[PDB]
Protein backbone atom coordinates (compact mmCIF):
# COMPACT_ATOMS: atom_id res chain seq x y z
CA UNK A 1 0.00 0.00 0.00
CA UNK A 2 1.50 3.44 0.82
CA UNK A 3 5.06 2.67 2.10
CA UNK A 4 6.80 5.75 3.49
CA UNK A 5 10.41 5.24 4.49
CA UNK A 6 12.38 7.76 6.49
CA UNK A 7 16.13 8.46 6.75
CA UNK A 8 18.47 6.90 9.31
CA UNK A 9 18.79 8.20 12.89
CA UNK A 10 21.34 11.11 13.30
CA UNK A 11 23.51 12.44 16.09
CA UNK A 12 24.04 16.16 15.79
CA UNK A 13 25.52 18.35 18.48
CA UNK A 14 23.80 21.55 19.65
CA UNK A 15 23.71 24.27 17.14
CA UNK A 16 23.70 22.18 13.94
CA UNK A 17 20.98 21.39 11.43
CA UNK A 18 19.76 18.02 10.28
CA UNK A 19 17.96 16.90 7.15
CA UNK A 20 15.24 14.33 7.85
CA UNK A 21 13.50 12.68 4.82
CA UNK A 22 10.26 10.87 4.02
CA UNK A 23 10.06 9.10 0.69
CA UNK A 24 6.69 8.30 -0.52
CA UNK A 25 5.92 4.87 -1.93
CA UNK A 26 2.33 3.85 -2.57
CA UNK A 27 0.25 6.95 -3.41
CA UNK A 28 0.31 9.90 -5.90
CA UNK A 29 2.26 12.43 -3.92
CA UNK A 30 0.42 15.49 -5.00
CA UNK A 31 -3.05 14.67 -3.89
CA UNK A 32 -2.20 13.84 -0.25
CA UNK A 33 -0.33 16.25 2.07
CA UNK A 34 2.52 15.26 4.52
CA UNK A 35 2.03 15.45 8.30
CA UNK A 36 4.95 15.65 10.80
CA UNK A 37 4.59 14.27 14.30
CA UNK A 38 7.15 14.49 17.10
CA UNK A 39 7.39 11.87 19.80
CA UNK A 40 9.68 12.75 22.67
CA UNK A 41 10.03 10.01 25.44
CA UNK A 42 7.63 12.26 27.32
CA UNK A 43 4.20 13.60 26.20
CA UNK A 44 3.51 11.15 23.41
CA UNK A 45 2.46 12.34 19.91
CA UNK A 46 2.68 16.01 18.81
CA UNK A 47 1.62 17.50 15.53
CA UNK A 48 4.26 19.84 14.09
CA UNK A 49 2.28 20.80 10.95
CA UNK A 50 1.35 19.72 7.43
CA UNK A 51 2.72 20.30 3.92
CA UNK A 52 0.48 20.69 1.02
CA UNK A 53 2.42 18.50 -1.42
CA UNK A 54 0.68 20.29 -4.24
CA UNK A 55 1.71 23.95 -3.85
CA UNK A 56 4.13 23.50 -1.02
CA UNK A 57 1.98 25.46 1.53
CA UNK A 58 3.33 24.69 5.04
CA UNK A 59 1.50 24.97 8.31
CA UNK A 60 3.34 24.79 11.66
CA UNK A 61 2.06 24.16 15.13
CA UNK A 62 3.06 27.04 17.43
CA UNK A 63 5.95 25.29 19.22
CA UNK A 64 7.44 24.73 15.74
CA UNK A 65 7.35 28.01 13.94
CA UNK A 66 10.76 29.28 12.91
CA UNK A 67 13.39 26.62 13.73
CA UNK A 68 11.67 24.01 11.69
CA UNK A 69 11.20 23.76 7.91
CA UNK A 70 9.01 21.28 6.03
CA UNK A 71 10.14 21.07 2.42
CA UNK A 72 9.85 18.72 -0.47
CA UNK A 73 11.86 17.25 -3.29
CA UNK A 74 8.64 16.78 -5.29
CA UNK A 75 10.27 14.84 -7.98
CA UNK A 76 11.49 12.24 -5.56
CA UNK A 77 8.02 12.37 -3.88
CA UNK A 78 10.09 13.22 -0.86
CA UNK A 79 9.22 15.44 2.03
CA UNK A 80 11.94 16.68 4.42
CA UNK A 81 11.98 18.20 7.91
CA UNK A 82 14.91 20.49 8.84
CA UNK A 83 15.79 21.42 12.32
CA UNK A 84 18.16 24.32 12.37
CA UNK A 85 20.11 25.65 15.42
CA UNK A 86 19.62 22.43 17.09
CA UNK A 87 18.78 22.26 20.82
CA UNK A 88 19.40 19.22 23.09
CA UNK A 89 15.66 19.74 23.82
CA UNK A 90 14.97 18.47 20.23
CA UNK A 91 16.46 15.05 21.23
CA UNK A 92 13.56 12.83 19.97
CA UNK A 93 11.90 10.69 17.26
CA UNK A 94 10.02 12.34 14.46
CA UNK A 95 7.47 10.85 11.98
CA UNK A 96 6.03 11.76 8.64
CA UNK A 97 2.49 10.65 8.41
CA UNK A 98 0.28 11.15 5.40
CA UNK A 99 -2.66 13.30 5.75
CA UNK A 100 -5.83 11.63 4.54
CA UNK A 101 -7.55 15.00 4.00
CA UNK A 102 -6.86 18.68 3.38
CA UNK A 103 -4.73 19.79 6.42
CA UNK A 104 -4.15 16.34 7.83
CA UNK A 105 -6.64 15.81 10.51
CA UNK A 106 -6.48 12.02 10.05
CA UNK A 107 -3.18 10.41 9.45
CA UNK A 108 -3.62 7.15 7.61
CA UNK A 109 0.00 5.68 7.27
CA UNK A 110 3.19 6.66 9.20
CA UNK A 111 6.93 6.33 8.11
CA UNK A 112 9.19 4.33 10.46
CA UNK A 113 10.62 7.40 12.26
CA UNK A 114 14.00 9.06 12.42
CA UNK A 115 15.65 9.45 15.74
CA UNK A 116 17.78 12.41 16.41
CA UNK A 117 20.08 12.61 19.24
CA UNK A 118 21.37 16.12 19.93
CA UNK A 119 24.56 15.54 21.95
CA UNK A 120 28.05 16.57 22.36
CA UNK A 121 29.24 13.05 23.22
CA UNK A 122 31.95 11.29 21.34
CA UNK A 123 31.10 8.17 19.21
CA UNK A 124 32.84 5.54 21.23
CA UNK A 125 32.61 2.11 19.64
CA UNK A 126 31.74 -0.75 22.05
CA UNK A 127 33.63 -3.38 23.76
CA UNK A 128 31.68 -6.70 23.32
CA UNK A 129 32.27 -9.43 25.95
CA UNK A 130 31.03 -13.04 25.95
CA UNK A 131 29.16 -13.78 29.08
CA UNK A 132 29.28 -17.45 29.62
CA UNK A 133 28.30 -19.37 32.83
CA UNK A 134 30.45 -20.69 35.75
CA UNK A 135 28.11 -23.68 36.41
CA UNK A 136 24.64 -24.57 37.71
CA UNK A 137 21.23 -26.02 36.99
CA UNK A 138 19.73 -23.16 34.89
CA UNK A 139 16.11 -23.96 35.55
CA UNK A 140 16.09 -27.37 33.71
CA UNK A 141 17.59 -28.91 30.56
CA UNK A 142 18.88 -25.55 29.46
CA UNK A 143 21.80 -23.17 29.53
CA UNK A 144 21.85 -19.48 29.13
CA UNK A 145 24.56 -17.61 27.52
CA UNK A 146 24.91 -13.80 27.53
CA UNK A 147 26.72 -10.94 25.95
CA UNK A 148 27.41 -7.41 27.15
CA UNK A 149 27.99 -4.49 24.86
CA UNK A 150 29.57 -1.74 27.03
CA UNK A 151 31.25 1.46 25.72
CA UNK A 152 29.22 2.51 22.63
CA UNK A 153 27.71 5.83 21.66
CA UNK A 154 25.38 6.58 20.17
CA UNK A 155 22.52 3.94 20.13
CA UNK A 156 21.67 1.93 17.86
CA UNK A 157 23.49 -1.38 18.14
CA UNK A 158 22.37 -4.41 16.33
CA UNK A 159 22.87 -7.68 18.10
CA UNK A 160 22.14 -11.13 16.51
CA UNK A 161 22.76 -14.58 18.01
CA UNK A 162 24.23 -16.79 15.33
CA UNK A 163 23.57 -14.81 12.22
CA UNK A 164 19.85 -14.35 13.05
CA UNK A 165 19.23 -18.08 12.85
CA UNK A 166 19.22 -18.29 16.69
CA UNK A 167 16.00 -16.69 17.69
CA UNK A 168 13.91 -18.65 20.16
CA UNK A 169 15.26 -17.75 23.53
CA UNK A 170 16.75 -14.34 23.09
CA UNK A 171 15.97 -11.47 25.40
CA UNK A 172 17.91 -8.50 24.19
CA UNK A 173 17.59 -5.75 26.74
CA UNK A 174 17.29 -1.98 26.15
CA UNK A 175 20.35 0.07 26.18
CA UNK A 176 20.93 2.31 29.17
CA UNK A 177 23.01 5.48 29.25
CA UNK A 178 25.52 5.91 32.01
CA UNK A 179 26.55 9.42 31.61
CA UNK A 180 28.40 9.46 28.25
CA UNK A 181 27.85 5.96 26.88
CA UNK A 182 25.47 2.99 26.62
CA UNK A 183 25.66 -0.51 28.00
CA UNK A 184 23.67 -3.51 26.65
CA UNK A 185 22.91 -7.20 27.41
CA UNK A 186 21.27 -10.07 25.61
CA UNK A 187 20.60 -13.54 26.92
CA UNK A 188 19.83 -16.65 24.91
CA UNK A 189 18.77 -19.84 26.56
CA UNK A 190 19.79 -22.89 24.52
CA UNK A 191 19.07 -26.60 25.29
CA UNK A 192 21.64 -28.62 27.23
CA UNK A 193 22.05 -30.63 23.96
CA UNK A 194 22.89 -27.50 21.81
CA UNK A 195 26.04 -26.14 23.65
CA UNK A 196 29.15 -26.36 23.49
CA UNK A 197 28.03 -28.87 20.89
CA UNK A 198 26.90 -26.21 18.48
CA UNK A 199 28.57 -22.89 18.03
CA UNK A 200 26.71 -20.05 19.79
CA UNK A 201 27.79 -16.49 18.85
CA UNK A 202 27.22 -12.84 19.75
CA UNK A 203 27.32 -10.90 16.45
CA UNK A 204 27.37 -7.10 17.03
CA UNK A 205 27.13 -4.25 14.43
CA UNK A 206 27.73 -0.78 15.64
CA UNK A 207 26.42 1.02 12.53
CA UNK A 208 27.51 4.37 13.96
CA UNK A 209 31.25 3.52 13.92
CA UNK A 210 31.62 0.57 11.53
CA UNK A 211 32.41 -1.82 14.33
CA UNK A 212 31.17 -5.41 13.98
CA UNK A 213 32.21 -7.99 16.34
CA UNK A 214 31.19 -11.62 16.52
CA UNK A 215 32.42 -12.83 19.99
CA UNK A 216 32.07 -16.61 20.28
CA UNK A 217 30.99 -17.91 23.60
CA UNK A 218 33.72 -20.40 24.29
CA UNK A 219 32.86 -22.92 27.02
CA UNK A 220 35.19 -21.55 29.69
CA UNK A 221 33.79 -23.72 32.24
CA UNK B 1 -6.74 24.26 21.31
CA UNK B 2 -8.71 21.23 22.18
CA UNK B 3 -7.20 19.04 24.92
CA UNK B 4 -7.39 15.35 24.71
CA UNK B 5 -7.24 13.94 28.24
CA UNK B 6 -6.68 10.20 28.93
CA UNK B 7 -6.80 8.47 32.34
CA UNK B 8 -5.89 5.82 33.13
CA UNK B 9 -2.25 5.76 31.93
CA UNK B 10 -1.89 1.99 32.32
CA UNK B 11 -4.65 -0.58 31.95
CA UNK B 12 -4.69 -4.38 32.15
CA UNK B 13 -6.89 -7.27 31.35
CA UNK B 14 -6.40 -10.88 30.61
CA UNK B 15 -6.44 -12.72 27.37
CA UNK B 16 -9.93 -12.99 25.93
CA UNK B 17 -11.49 -10.13 27.97
CA UNK B 18 -12.77 -6.64 27.26
CA UNK B 19 -11.14 -3.36 28.01
CA UNK B 20 -12.35 0.10 27.49
CA UNK B 21 -10.29 3.27 27.37
CA UNK B 22 -11.35 6.64 28.18
CA UNK B 23 -10.48 9.68 26.07
CA UNK B 24 -12.15 12.97 26.83
CA UNK B 25 -11.66 16.51 25.61
CA UNK B 26 -12.20 20.18 26.37
CA UNK B 27 -15.29 20.97 24.39
CA UNK B 28 -17.75 19.18 22.09
CA UNK B 29 -15.66 17.72 19.28
CA UNK B 30 -18.63 16.18 17.46
CA UNK B 31 -17.46 12.54 17.32
CA UNK B 32 -14.34 13.56 15.44
CA UNK B 33 -12.02 11.42 17.45
CA UNK B 34 -9.36 9.24 15.93
CA UNK B 35 -7.75 6.20 17.60
CA UNK B 36 -4.33 5.00 17.01
CA UNK B 37 -2.47 2.12 18.39
CA UNK B 38 1.32 2.21 18.50
CA UNK B 39 2.88 -1.14 19.37
CA UNK B 40 6.43 -0.98 21.03
CA UNK B 41 8.92 -0.19 18.30
CA UNK B 42 6.39 0.60 15.56
CA UNK B 43 4.70 3.40 13.82
CA UNK B 44 1.23 4.24 15.08
CA UNK B 45 -1.64 2.93 12.92
CA UNK B 46 -5.13 4.13 12.38
CA UNK B 47 -7.67 2.18 14.18
CA UNK B 48 -10.73 4.38 14.05
CA UNK B 49 -11.94 7.85 12.94
CA UNK B 50 -15.29 9.58 13.71
CA UNK B 51 -15.04 7.64 16.89
CA UNK B 52 -16.53 4.42 15.27
CA UNK B 53 -15.31 3.87 11.70
CA UNK B 54 -12.88 1.08 11.64
CA UNK B 55 -10.06 1.64 9.14
CA UNK B 56 -9.15 -0.85 6.44
CA UNK B 57 -8.21 -4.04 8.01
CA UNK B 58 -8.75 -3.32 11.69
CA UNK B 59 -10.93 -6.26 12.90
CA UNK B 60 -14.47 -6.11 14.22
CA UNK B 61 -13.10 -6.52 17.76
CA UNK B 62 -12.07 -2.92 18.15
CA UNK B 63 -15.13 -0.84 18.58
CA UNK B 64 -15.61 2.74 18.50
CA UNK B 65 -17.85 4.75 20.89
CA UNK B 66 -18.44 8.37 22.07
CA UNK B 67 -20.12 11.78 21.72
CA UNK B 68 -19.72 15.43 23.04
CA UNK B 69 -16.48 15.55 24.97
CA UNK B 70 -16.42 11.89 25.81
CA UNK B 71 -15.00 8.94 24.02
CA UNK B 72 -14.10 5.33 24.65
CA UNK B 73 -12.18 2.69 22.49
CA UNK B 74 -13.31 -0.82 23.56
CA UNK B 75 -11.19 -3.82 22.61
CA UNK B 76 -12.74 -7.39 22.98
CA UNK B 77 -10.95 -10.85 23.03
CA UNK B 78 -7.76 -9.24 24.21
CA UNK B 79 -5.11 -11.10 22.33
CA UNK B 80 -1.57 -11.33 23.44
CA UNK B 81 -0.64 -8.99 20.52
CA UNK B 82 -2.78 -6.13 21.76
CA UNK B 83 -0.24 -4.72 24.34
CA UNK B 84 0.57 -1.27 22.92
CA UNK B 85 -0.21 2.39 23.71
CA UNK B 86 -3.57 3.56 22.51
CA UNK B 87 -3.77 7.27 21.55
CA UNK B 88 -6.89 9.41 20.90
CA UNK B 89 -6.83 12.57 18.73
CA UNK B 90 -9.21 15.33 18.07
CA UNK B 91 -9.99 16.09 14.44
CA UNK B 92 -12.68 18.68 14.76
CA UNK B 93 -10.49 21.84 14.62
CA UNK B 94 -6.76 22.46 14.11
CA UNK B 95 -4.39 21.81 15.79
CA UNK B 96 -5.07 18.25 16.18
CA UNK B 97 -4.37 17.40 19.68
CA UNK B 98 -3.61 13.93 20.87
CA UNK B 99 -4.21 12.32 24.21
CA UNK B 100 -1.12 11.24 26.14
CA UNK B 101 -1.51 7.46 25.30
CA UNK B 102 -2.57 4.52 27.55
CA UNK B 103 -0.57 1.32 28.06
CA UNK B 104 -2.52 -1.89 27.76
CA UNK B 105 -0.79 -4.63 29.85
CA UNK B 106 -2.18 -8.04 29.49
CA UNK B 107 -2.70 -9.48 32.93
CA UNK B 108 -1.31 -12.93 32.90
CA UNK B 109 -0.98 -15.70 35.41
CA UNK B 110 1.91 -15.68 37.87
CA UNK B 111 5.43 -16.85 36.77
CA UNK B 112 8.58 -17.09 38.83
CA UNK B 113 11.72 -15.40 37.55
CA UNK B 114 14.37 -17.64 35.99
CA UNK B 115 17.59 -15.97 37.35
CA UNK B 116 21.21 -16.49 36.15
CA UNK B 117 24.46 -14.87 37.64
CA UNK B 118 27.54 -14.23 35.36
CA UNK B 119 31.29 -13.80 36.07
CA UNK B 120 33.46 -10.92 34.73
CA UNK B 121 34.85 -11.83 31.39
CA UNK B 122 38.68 -12.49 31.47
CA UNK B 123 38.64 -10.22 28.40
CA UNK B 124 37.30 -7.27 30.41
CA UNK B 125 39.58 -8.32 33.24
CA UNK B 126 42.61 -7.56 31.11
CA UNK B 127 40.91 -4.23 30.52
CA UNK B 128 41.00 -3.64 34.31
CA UNK B 129 37.13 -3.70 34.64
CA UNK B 130 34.78 -6.28 36.20
CA UNK B 131 31.02 -6.52 35.65
CA UNK B 132 28.95 -9.24 37.24
CA UNK B 133 25.73 -9.55 35.18
CA UNK B 134 22.64 -11.30 36.58
CA UNK B 135 19.61 -11.95 34.26
CA UNK B 136 16.20 -12.28 35.91
CA UNK B 137 14.25 -13.66 32.99
CA UNK B 138 10.58 -14.41 32.19
CA UNK B 139 8.89 -13.39 35.47
CA UNK B 140 5.30 -12.28 35.94
CA UNK B 141 4.27 -9.85 37.43
CA UNK B 142 6.39 -6.76 36.60
CA UNK B 143 7.45 -6.48 40.29
CA UNK B 144 11.02 -7.68 40.79
CA UNK B 145 13.56 -6.41 43.35
CA UNK B 146 17.20 -7.01 42.72
CA UNK B 147 19.93 -6.52 45.28
CA UNK B 148 23.59 -7.44 45.12
CA UNK B 149 25.45 -8.45 48.29
CA UNK B 150 29.21 -8.57 47.68
CA UNK B 151 30.59 -10.66 50.47
CA UNK B 152 27.30 -10.52 52.28
CA UNK B 153 27.01 -6.72 52.13
CA UNK B 154 24.31 -4.91 50.14
CA UNK B 155 26.36 -3.33 47.38
CA UNK B 156 24.02 -0.66 46.18
CA UNK B 157 26.16 1.49 43.91
CA UNK B 158 27.58 0.38 40.38
CA UNK B 159 24.49 -1.56 39.36
CA UNK B 160 22.39 -0.66 36.26
CA UNK B 161 19.03 -2.33 35.76
CA UNK B 162 17.49 -2.75 32.33
CA UNK B 163 14.01 -4.10 31.63
CA UNK B 164 12.29 -5.74 28.83
CA UNK B 165 8.80 -4.48 28.08
CA UNK B 166 5.93 -7.09 28.15
CA UNK B 167 6.32 -9.94 25.76
CA UNK B 168 3.89 -9.97 22.83
CA UNK B 169 3.81 -13.73 22.82
CA UNK B 170 3.81 -14.98 26.43
CA UNK B 171 3.09 -11.86 28.39
CA UNK B 172 6.14 -12.15 30.79
CA UNK B 173 8.83 -9.53 31.72
CA UNK B 174 12.63 -9.92 31.93
CA UNK B 175 15.31 -7.72 33.53
CA UNK B 176 19.12 -7.37 33.60
CA UNK B 177 21.15 -5.87 36.47
CA UNK B 178 24.74 -5.30 35.49
CA UNK B 179 27.07 -4.36 38.41
CA UNK B 180 30.35 -3.02 37.28
CA UNK B 181 33.46 -2.71 39.46
CA UNK B 182 37.20 -2.42 38.83
CA UNK B 183 39.57 -5.37 38.67
CA UNK B 184 41.24 -4.69 42.07
CA UNK B 185 37.75 -4.24 43.51
CA UNK B 186 36.55 -7.57 42.09
CA UNK B 187 39.82 -9.38 43.04
CA UNK B 188 39.48 -8.20 46.67
CA UNK B 189 36.17 -9.94 47.01
CA UNK B 190 34.89 -13.41 46.69
CA UNK B 191 31.16 -14.04 47.40
CA UNK B 192 28.90 -12.27 44.85
CA UNK B 193 25.27 -12.78 45.29
CA UNK B 194 22.36 -11.52 43.25
CA UNK B 195 19.20 -11.78 45.22
CA UNK B 196 15.59 -11.32 44.02
CA UNK B 197 12.51 -10.41 45.87
CA UNK B 198 9.36 -11.33 43.77
CA UNK B 199 5.63 -12.19 44.45
CA UNK B 200 6.04 -15.73 43.18
CA UNK B 201 7.86 -16.71 46.46
CA UNK B 202 8.78 -15.74 49.93
CA UNK B 203 12.25 -17.20 50.10
CA UNK B 204 14.42 -14.80 48.04
CA UNK B 205 15.64 -16.17 44.74
CA UNK B 206 19.43 -16.09 44.98
CA UNK B 207 22.06 -16.56 42.23
CA UNK B 208 25.52 -16.57 43.77
CA UNK B 209 29.06 -17.41 42.61
CA UNK B 210 32.76 -17.60 42.48
CA UNK B 211 34.78 -19.59 39.89
CA UNK B 212 35.59 -23.25 39.68
CA UNK B 213 35.40 -25.76 36.91
CA UNK B 214 32.24 -27.43 35.74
Amino acid sequence: QIQLVQSGPELKKPGETVKISCKASGYTFTNYGMNWVKQAPGKGLKWMGWINTNTGEPTYGEEFKGRFAFSLETSASTANLQINNLKNEDTATFFCARGEDNFGSLSDYWGQGTTVTVSSAKTTAPSVYPLAPVCGDTTGSSVTLGCLVKGYFPEPVTLTWNSGSLSSGVHTFPAVLQSDLYTLSSSVTVTSSTWPSQSITCNVAHPASSTKVDKKIEPRG
Amino acid sequence: DIVMTQSPKFMSTSVGDRVTITCKASQDVSTAVVWYQQKPGQSPKLLIYWASTRHIGVPDRFAGSGSGTDYTLTISSVQAEDLALYYCQQHYSPPWTFGGGTKLEIKRADAAPTVSIFPPSSEQLTSGGASVVCFLNNFYPKDINVKWKIDGSERQNGVLNSWTDQDSKDSTYSMSSTLTLTKDEYERHNSYTCEATHKTSTSPIVKSFNRNEC
